[PDB]
């Protein structure tokens, strides 16, 4: 909300979260490590 | 002798089972390099 005290708090806690890569890392986590569909592990498999 | 009606036939049916037995022969070839490709796990990296 508009001039709200949370407002700067979580601006930085965002730029802090994204320069740890904690940000990447949850991506990660529910896009290719949750996921079903390993893509790099589907070319690395040299069995089909 | 030179019946160019039956004689296309045999010319393409030959350039067809060519084909055929060229897909064969690559095919057999794949089989036995990713056969080799599978490596047994030497170490636990390999797992």
């Amino acid at each position: 909300p508009k001039g709200s005290s949370l407002g700067t708090p979580v601006n930085l806690a965002v730029l802090k979260l994204s320069e740890q890569g904690l940000l990447d890392k949850l991506k990660n986590k529910w896009w290719y490590d949750k996921g079903e569909c390993g893509a790099k592990d589907s070319g690395s498999k040299e069995k089909t | 002798p030179r019946s160019l009606s039956g004689r296309i036939v045999g010319g393409v049916w030959w350039f067809f089972t060519l084909i055929i037995i060229s897909s064969y022969t690559a095919n057999l070839a794949a089989f036995l390099t990713v056969e080799r490709m599978v490596s047994p796990i030497e170490s636990a990296e390999d797992l």
